[PDB]
């Protein structure tokens, strides 16, 4: 009822590892399940930091975790390496960077920031051209 | 399938696990709580059960069980939960707590903003646990009952042969 | 040659994990596996 | 398998209240679990829509 | 690389959200630079 007709969540109940699905088969006075499951392969390790403070305010990942390969920080998922640029659409703010321990320094690059800059530069060039007329 | 071992360092973000990790001072690598559990439960009748009754020893000995327990403890406090689903990763404890809170339904900041208070509360709770076991005597009934039942069954079976069963005499030779 | 021996059980390898307070580990690849499992469901009927 | 190697969503299964983690300990012919659970404290009432 | 992908326009609501002001601003710039 649980493994077949739906995706279960109780760990180590419908097969070792994260559960994808199952298939039933009959047998004389018994049943045999084939659990199709998922398992992470080789891994790499990095340096982490729970929070980020940019404008004197803490930043927390929306859904992910902050990793770094030595020079540039990134936010990724918890089960597959795929970094992205730190963006406000990936972080939410709370408090100010004085009470948490282990916080580090970086820059937070809102994507709506260059989205609006795409017309801020338009306004700037419009006014620069308009200075004379 | 891997007997993980505790690291030499013992600074877990302010939390205090000293009461559960194994103690090297004792010849047996038990822990304080396990020591109290072993002392509270009391197990020459065993020598008098020679009349055909034996008590075979368990395959796993207490040290081996303690080693399993130590492996589980060293896994769950350094690798998080992933060591039960493949390759064992490594996560700092102070943020695995944040992941657990996120799982509950509250966000992350609520932990980091009260890290020290939560650590103190957990330390006080784990300290207070010991007194509950040490004071009362009814805490460990659910395991005392099993050994009491086995002892009662063995005693009844042994004493049964003294019954004459309506025969001439209980002793065999006099018949 | 061949002979019967007795010894003490092995609990597996050790694989110590180097815990640190700024170290994280992320997999970069995965795998998909299939695990079999067997369960009895009904013993044979009978009558006397 | 559930309350130790992971966080369980089954209410009132791994401790009275919301569940965080667990710790096992051995005992003669038995096991002892320490469930670390979370419980809300004093509250306040408000008006909702 | 994705299979079965189809063709259509993705309409970011930020586009009309900006546009409601940006086209008005463009008309104002026409009324601004000309005189
Ligand atoms: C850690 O990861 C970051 C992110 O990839 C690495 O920094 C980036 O490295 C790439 C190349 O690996 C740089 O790309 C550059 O592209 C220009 C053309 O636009 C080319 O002329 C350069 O020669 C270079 O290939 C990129 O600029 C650089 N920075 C960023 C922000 O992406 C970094 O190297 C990694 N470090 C380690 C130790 O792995
Ligand atoms: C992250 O960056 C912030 C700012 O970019 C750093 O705060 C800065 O800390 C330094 C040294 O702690 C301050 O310099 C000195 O501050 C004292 C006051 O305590 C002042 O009297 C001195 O003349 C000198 O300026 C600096 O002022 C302060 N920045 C600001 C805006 O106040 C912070 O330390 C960085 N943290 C990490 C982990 O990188
Ligand atoms: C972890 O907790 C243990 C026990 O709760 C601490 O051990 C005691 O620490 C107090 C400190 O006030 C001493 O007075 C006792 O003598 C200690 N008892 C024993 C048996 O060691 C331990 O110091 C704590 N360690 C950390 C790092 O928190
Ligand atoms: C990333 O993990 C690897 C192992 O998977 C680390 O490399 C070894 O880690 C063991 C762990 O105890 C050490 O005993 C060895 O000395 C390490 N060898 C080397 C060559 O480093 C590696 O250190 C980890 N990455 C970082 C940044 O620590
Ligand atoms: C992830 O692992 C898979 C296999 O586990 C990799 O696929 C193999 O790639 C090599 C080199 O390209 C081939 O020789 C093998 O035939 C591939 N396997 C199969 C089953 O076809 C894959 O490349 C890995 N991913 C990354 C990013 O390294
Ligand atoms: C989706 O639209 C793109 C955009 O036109 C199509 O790409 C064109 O494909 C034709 C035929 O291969 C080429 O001649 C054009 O040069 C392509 N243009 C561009 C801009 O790529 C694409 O074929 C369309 N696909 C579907 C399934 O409709
Ligand atoms: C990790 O713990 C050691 C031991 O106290 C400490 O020196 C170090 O600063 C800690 N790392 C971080 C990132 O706080």
């Amino acid at each position: 009822s649980e493994c077949v007709l739906g995706q279960s969540k109780r760990v180590d109940f419908c097969g070792k590892g994260y559960h994808l699905m199952s298939f039933p088969q009959s047998a004389p006075h018994g049943v045999v399940f084939l659990h199709v499951t998922y398992v992470p392969a080789q891994e790499k390790n990095f340096t982490t930091a729970p929070a980020i403070c940019h404008d004197g305010k803490a930043h927390f990942p929306r859904e992910g975790v902050f990793v770094s390969n030595g020079t540039h920080w990134f936010v990724t998922q918890r089960n597959f390496y795929e970094p992205q640029i730190i963006t406000t659409d990936n972080t939410f703010v709370s408090g100010n960077c004085d009470v948490v321990i282990g916080i580090v320094n970086n820059t937070v690059y809102d994507p709506l920031q260059p989205e609006l800059d795409s017309f801020k530069e338009e306004l700037d060039k419009y006014f620069k051209n308009h200075t004379s007329p | 399938k891997q007997i993980y071992k505790t690291p030499p360092i013992k600074y877990f973000g302010g939390f205090n696990f000293s009461q559960i990790l194994p103690d090297p001072s004792k010849p047996s690598k038990r822990s304080f709580i396990e020591d109290l559990l072993f002392n509270k439960v009391t197990l020459l009748i065993c020598a008098q059960k020679f009349k055909g009754l034996t008590v075979l020893p368990p395959l796993l000995t207490d040290e081996m069980i303690a080693q399993y327990t130590s492996a589980l403890l060293a896994g769950t406090i350094t690798s998080g939960w992933t060591f039960g689903a493949g390759a064992a990763l490594q996560i700092p404890f102070a943020m695995q707590m944040a992941y657990r809170f996120n799982g509950i339904g509250v966000t992350q900041n609520v932990l980091y903003e009260n890290q020290k208070l939560i650590a103190n509360q957990f330390n006080s709770a784990i300290g207070k646990i010991q007194d509950s076991l040490s004071s009362t005597a009814s805490a460990l009934g659910k395991l005392q009952d099993v050994v009491n039942h086995n002892a009662q069954a063995l005693n009844t079976l042994v004493k049964q042969l003294s019954s004459k069963f309506g025969a001439i005499s209980s002793v065999l030779n006099d018949i | 040659s061949q002979s019967i021996i007795a010894y003490t059980m092995s609990l597996g390898a050790e694989n110590s994990v180097a815990y640190s307070n700024n170290s994280i580990a992320i997999p970069t690849n995965f795998t998909i596996s299939v695990t079999t499992e067997i369960l009895p469901v009904s013993m044979t009927k009978t009558s006397v």
